[PDB]
């Protein structure tokens, strides 16, 4: 704050510099290696071996290391014991450690890809400077500037350093990117502003010179600088979990205690029935493992990879997998309004003539509603305004569309020059034709640019005066004025007239800018005679208004409806910026962030002519908070006001303060989305749940500390966004369900096994063909059900009562469909039995005569006398035919978890195209396995006959009825005990 | 807890009542089963497609069958001979009075159930017909001289024939070294060592209640002393099959042997 408020002399002992002279050189050399170089410092501590490692990490990732390690361990418990068949516990160990590599792969994968396709947009530039040492002026590099060098500053330059302006004439610069300032801003020696931002006398590093020279001395170098300072604010910002991980991790809690109960209960079990204390802790681990799905994380990251696709498809990059469904479950929307609601560039937006206040079309594609372009007067208003114009069109450029076309000149030039050639065709052109014989630019004296120009015609050559300038000092210029496409002479009423429509105009924020014109007789001047600039030969008054052009920084083409659709989805929009309030109130008005009909404090109190004690703050809906008053306020109040007013809209906020707001909401308890494109926005974007940085607008920091980044700039794909995070919460609790129902099937055999000792149902390859392998495609299948009811009307959920899975679903998927599918499977395991030589009530404690090797004339239900390979052949018969029996089950099971309310009539049993391929799939997967030659060798199973694939038929059709009769129930009575309780 | 005790007392009457309802769907789908298999014959015998073998005296070692002993000490032999005492009580003639004379030599068929309760003929086996191994008038099996005798009985199957050419017979050889040394001589009990074909097909338990296994007794006269030898016996059939990697004990019985001096 010292560096600007202080004046020459005092600087000049303070820093040790000449003002004129410049640093002494060997003073600079040590200064240079005392402070450092000017380059901001870049953190590259991100090896890439640690983002793999993080890419293993996580909940379910956690969940299965822990489960392999019991493997390990029950492993070496029965080694310890020296038992047999014990392969099993490394299968499944591996099994559970290739799902995770495989899976961090794939992640790994998808993020490096989505880096290097971000990584496109980085240019790197030397930034050369120029600066005065020794009294000789020459050009060093961007770092080598040390503090108090005296430097030079011309239009188009990068400003490499913090600099206070010394000595400036007619200097401009952009601000929009450190601060939020749309309008380039003068930068002037005179000071009056505490604020280095707001303050006129002082340049900053990521900035440009627009036009102007100036000079200078450096006051901050490094990481000092005002961009340094945010990039270290967002280096101290700390990245927390998202959503869908805290879904993930309630899911695995809920996973293990319920086995941790189950293991419990049968190791007492296995205490009551007789069994060594070893081998009831072995029973334990045996079913912790069980209750632990390995094939799920797979299925997820699947879901998410093409989500993530689907996304990709628009426009939409996310640099990571779970950032995906951030946007569905997103509750408030911090918005930047400079470059991410707006273009950032200045264009005309409104035209006052003959009494009228005509819009233009602002989208940068020309797609908006057109102004009545059928006069006379909008003619000649045409003409002042092209012939005034002299900013002029980057050459090689014709297929190009004109608002993005490159222009040379001012921002106000470069706007009034596109709005003519939208209007007209060949304005370029036109401007060649007329002789510019007298030419008076912009001056500090006359406030006003003048032209006279030659007519086309042969026949009139008259001499056209064209003046464009500032209202206030045009209209004292001006004696007649063109009003429905004739002169007229000015009265009372006129001025009044032109005075409101000033004030309207420029309570838009929009700056307004007078045009005029007159005719010279050739009597007066004569054709052959030149007219002379500095003689002011000109009668210079008793001019003709033509009428007044205001431009504005617009909204983008897709931002209004996108916002408005984001209100719909019950998503609240804040808009915060570093901008002034009234074109922060402007901009919020054109794009739906502030509804019509809801004002402000300020225009209640305007409206009834009361002062602002006596007005009710209730009555205001909107409501425009200051930064200053942000600063006097304290979070207790900061919170009421928040819970206060919908529509809100912050202007004037620091990176600091906009961290600020962002964790205000935060900490309410609401799911923050940030959506930026500036340096002063990347401290919001990393604390916010996702950040959304604008691609093309974007700066390296609003990239970097994003999430998603819009490489179209599209504001509309946020909504797009939104819907498939929605979607994508739905199908992935869907698929969650389908995946944990076929786990208490597997499980079921083996407590019957160990409790009841018959020979055991199902083998453990079966099992991992059945996670790995049957079942992952059908799940991932069920990512592609549309919506049942419609997204955009819901509410966003509640994240402490509305989770991924809840008591109800685990409930369900467990206990009724795994319940069925277990005595299905049992069931068809009987038949099989009785069928080959073994009743029911012999298999009930046969365990311990089927698994003797000493035993090869064991005798069945008829008296035949069995083979310890033939039993176990029997064994293998079993296992493909208790296999076979969950197979046909989950058929139904996946038709049944295709929609959690609406009825498989009222939807289609065909139109997931992709889920009738995966049940082909998995059929024809299943009947290879079952009849391949070789099979029962390798992979424990045989080739069964066909009464046995029919056997759990009627279960799969019991499920498909149970479950239709539920969801017909839930429908019919929406408040009732039926659909509190039996709904998921 | 999270909910009152009207809704949990509600919720667990509902999740009773659901597993009542699927006990009772399954016992239902059980009896239906138990309903329609045949109580006589099996319906869909699969892994039996040839009869295994098995050995009396069974003394599986390590991995598989490992006899050995210590002619001096009367005590190695001694579990020895019971068990082979133990197993030759059933095929005695107190526990044959339910069976019959069998003299038919052919394949014994029985379309109905001409015996008391509603059964069939069992052909008698005794113990007798073993001769020289039968226990008598040596205790001792043969394993006092080093000449020990072994018993070989072919598994049982419901209906199945082992072949009408002629009736199975059991062959027994050295497996490791053939080629080496003499071959080994074994005589057989009763002659040629034939599974008469009267004892075929086994029609059941049900059926055949007191059916009973025909045994051939193999006495080996040359076996090597204190040399491990591996012994290979199998079944000489048309319908029997011993060339089954998985299944060792199929068609024929392998063990060691190893009489120590
Ligand atoms: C949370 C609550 C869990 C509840 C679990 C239990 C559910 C109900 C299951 C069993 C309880 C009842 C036990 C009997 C069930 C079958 C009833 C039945 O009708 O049997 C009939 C047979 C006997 O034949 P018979 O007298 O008719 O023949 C007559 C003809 N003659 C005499 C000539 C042979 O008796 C038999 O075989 C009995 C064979 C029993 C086999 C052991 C049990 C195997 C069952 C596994 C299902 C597990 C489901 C788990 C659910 C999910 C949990 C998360
Ligand atoms: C035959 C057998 N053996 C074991 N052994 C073992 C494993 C782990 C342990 F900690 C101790 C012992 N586990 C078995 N199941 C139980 C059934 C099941 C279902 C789904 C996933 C895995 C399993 C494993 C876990 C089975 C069927
Ligand atoms: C077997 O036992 C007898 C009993 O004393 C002993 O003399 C003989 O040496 C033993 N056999 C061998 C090979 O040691
Ligand atoms: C059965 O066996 C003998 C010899 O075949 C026969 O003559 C006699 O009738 C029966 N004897 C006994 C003891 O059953
Ligand atoms: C079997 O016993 C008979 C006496 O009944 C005897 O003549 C014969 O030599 C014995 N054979 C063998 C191999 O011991
Ligand atoms: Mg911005
Ligand atoms: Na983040």
């Amino acid at each position: 704050i010292n560096d600007h408020q202080l004046s020459v002399a005092e600087l000049e002992q303070k820093y040790q510099t000449s003002a004129t002279k410049g640093l002494s050189a060997s003073l600079a050399a040590e200064l240079l290696l005392r402070d450092g170089p000017n380059a901001l410092r870049p953190p590259r501590g991100t090896p890439e071996y640690v983002k793999f490692a993080r890419q293993l990490a996580g909940g379910l990732q956690c969940l299965m290391w822990v489960a392999a390690a019991i493997c390990l361990i029950a492993f070496a418990i029965q080694a310890s014991e020296g038992d047999l068949t014990t392969d099993d516990n490394l299968y499944l160990a591996l099994a559970l450690i290739a799902v995770v590599v495989v899976t961090g792969c794939f992640g790994y994968y998808q993020e490096f890809k989505s880096t290097n396709i971000i990584a496109s947009f980085k240019n790197l530039v030397p930034q050369q400077a120029t600066v005065i040492r020794d009294g000789d002026k020459f050009q060093i590099n961007a770092d080598q500037l040390v503090v108090g060098d005296l430097v030079e500053m011309k239009g188009g330059d990068r400003v490499p350093a913090d600099i206070r302006i010394l000595q400036a004439q007619g200097c401009k610069v952009d601000n929009s990117s450190l601060t939020g300032e749309s309008e380039p801003q003068t930068r002037s020696p005179e000071c009056t502003h505490e604020s280095p931002l707001e303050t006129r006398n002082i340049a900053f590093f990521s900035t440009m010179c627009l036009e102007g020279t100036a000079q200078g001395l450096v006051v901050n170098t490094g990481d000092r600088t005002i961009i340094g300072r945010i990039a270290s604010l967002a280096s101290g910002v700390e990245n927390e979990k998202t959503p869908i991980a805290i879904e993930i991790e309630h899911f695995v809690d809920i996973i293990a205690g319920l086995a941790i109960l189950f293991g419990a209960t049968f190791f007492i079990v296995a205490m009551c029935i007789g069994y060594t204390f070893l081998r009831a802790m072995v029973f334990f681990m045996a079913i912790v493992v069980a209750y632990v799905p390995e094939g799920l994380l797979a299925t997820v990251t699947v879901c998410l990879s093409l989500t993530a696709k689907r996304l990709a498809s628009k426009n939409c990059v996310v640099k990571n997998l779970e950032a995906v469904e951030t946007l569905g479950s997103t509750s408030v929307i911090c918005s930047d309004k400079t470059g991410t609601l707006t273009q950032n560039r200045m264009t005309v937006s409104h035209l006052w003539f003959d009494n009228h206040i005509h819009s233009a079309d602002t989208t940068e594609d020309q797609s908006g509603q057109t102004f009545d372009q059928s006069s006379e007067t909008w003619r000649a208003l045409c003409r002042v305004l092209t012939l005034c114009n002299r900013a002029a069109f980057k050459s090689g450029q014709d297929a190009v569309p004109v608002p993005k076309r490159i222009v040379i000149g001012d921002a106000s030039e470069t706007a009034l020059l596109k709005f003519s050639e939208l209007t007209l065709g060949n304005a370029m052109g036109y401007r060649e034709r007329f002789p510019k014989v007298c030419e008076i630019p912009f001056n500090s004296t006359n406030k006003f640019q003048l032209s006279i120009h030659t007519l086309e015609d042969p026949r009139d050559p008259r001499h056209v005066l064209v003046m464009k300038g500032a209202p206030e000092r045009v209209l004292e210029r001006c004696s007649s004025i063109l009003i429905k496409g004739q002169e007229l002479p000015l009265d009372e009423q006129w001025r009044e007239a032109f005075q409101t429509a000033y004030l309207s105009l420029g309570g838009l924020g929009e700056r307004v800018l007078g045009f005029c014109q007159l005719y010279l007789s050739e009597k007066d001047y004569p054709p052959g005679y030149a007219f002379d600039v500095e003689a002011m030969n000109f009668p210079t008054s008793g001019l003709c208004f033509a009428g007044l052009v205001s431009m504005i920084d617009p909204p983008r083409a897709t931002v209004p409806d996108a916002v408005l659709k984001c209100r719909t989805a019950g998503i609240r929009v804040i808009m915060v910026t570093g901008d002034h309030p009234i074109t922060a109130k402007a901009i919020a008005a054109s794009v739906g962030i502030i509804s019509e009909g809801s004002e402000t404090v300020e225009d209640i109190a305007a409206r009834l002519r009361v002062p602002v004690d006596q007005v009710n703050r209730k009555d205001a809906r909107a409501c425009v908070i200051n930064g200053m008053q942000l600063k006097d306020m304290d979070p207790s109040e900061l919170v009421e006001a928040l819970r206060t007013h919908p529509e809100m809209v912050f202007a004037r906020t620091s990176p600091q303060q906009k961290l600020v707001i962002v964790e205000s909401c935060q900490r309410l308890g609401a799911i923050v989305a940030v959506t930026g494109d500036g340096v002063n926005d990347s401290p919001a974007l990393k604390k916010a749940d996702i950040g959304v940085a604008m691609g093309i607008a974007g700066s390296d920091a609003a990239k970097n500390a994003a999430d998603m980044i819009l490489l179209d700039d599209n504001f509309a794909s946020i909504v797009t966004g939104v819907e498939q995070g929605r979607l994508i919460f739905d199908n992935l609790k869907k698929s969650i369900a389908y995946t944990l129902t076929k786990n208490i099937p597997e499980l079921t055999p083996y407590l019957i096994y160990i409790t009841v000792s018959v020979p055991l149902p199902l083998g453990c390859i079966t099992i991992l063909f059945i996670e790995l392998c049957t079942d992952i495609f059908p799940s991932v299948s069920l990512a592609y059900e549309k919506a049942e009811s419609d997204i955009m009307h819901l509410r966003p959920r509640n994240p402490k009562r509305d989770r991924l899975v809840n008591e109800p679903l685990a409930a369900y998927s467990y206990f009724q469909i795994g319940a069925i599918q277990s005595f299905a499977g049992f069931t068809d395991y009987f038949t099989a039995m009785a069928q080959e030589g073994w009743f029911p009530l012999l298999c009930v404690g046969l365990r311990p005569q089927w698994e003797n090797h000493h035993l090869q004339d064991l005798q069945d239900s008829y008296g035949q006398e069995w083979t310890f390979g033939q039993r176990l052949y029997q064994q293998y018969t079993c296992y493909t035919v208790f296999f076979i029996s969950i197979e046909m089950c989950q058929i139904a099971d996946v038709l049944i978890r295709k929609t959690r309310r609406l009825s498989a009539f009222q939807q289609g049993f065909f139109r997931n195209r992709i889920l009738v391929i995966a049940i082909v799939f998995q059929v024809c997967i299943g009947c290879f396995l079952c009849y391949c030659p070789g099979m029962p060798n390798i992979f424990n199973f045989m080739p069964i006959r066909f009464q046995w694939w029919l056997v759990p038929m009627p279960f799969s059709l019991l499920i498909f009825v149970y479950d239709e009769i539920r969801k017909l129930g839930v429908r019919c009575c929406p408040g009732s005990w039926w659909d509190q309780e039996l709904y998921y | 807890l999270g909910r009152t005790l009207s809704r949990w007392v509600w919720i667990s009457l509902y999740y009773v009542a659901f597993y009542v309802v699927m006990s009772g769907i399954f016992a239902l789908c059980i009896y239906v089963l138990m309903r329609t298999i045949d109580p006589y014959t099996p319906d869909y015998q699969d892994q039996l497609k040839s009869p295994g073998v098995t050995l009396r005296p069974d003394v599986y070692g390590e991995k598989g069958l490992d006899i050995s002993y210590n002619v001096s000490d009367s005590t190695t032999w001694a579990g020895l001979a019971h068990t082979l005492h133990r197993f030759l009580a059933g095929y005695s003639p107190a526990a044959q009075e339910g069976s019959i004379n069998c003299t038919s030599e052919k394949y014994f068929f029985q379309e109905s159930f001409l015996a008391p309760n509603h059964t069939k003929f069992s052909c008698k086996f005794t113990a007798d017909m073993l001769q020289n191994c039968s226990g008598r008038p040596d205790p001792t099996f043969g394993f006092a001289e080093g000449k020990p005798c072994f018993i070989i009985k072919m598994n049982r199957i419901v209906k199945f024939l082992p072949g009408n050419s002629t009736a199975p017979r059991v062959d027994c050889a050295f497996l490791d070294q053939p080629r080496d040394g003499p071959p080994l001589q074994v005589e057989y009990f009763p002659a040629n060592g034939t599974y008469s074909l009267h004892y075929f097909p086994y029609y059941g338990k049900k059926a055949q209640p007191h059916y009973s296994n025909p045994l051939v007794a193999a006495k080996l006269l040359n076996v090597p002393r204190n040399r491990d030898v591996v012994i290979v016996c199998k079944i000489l059939a048309e319908h029997v099959s011993f060339d089954n990697p998985h299944d060792p004990y199929e068609g024929k019985v392998e063990f060691k042997l190893k009489i120590q001096k």
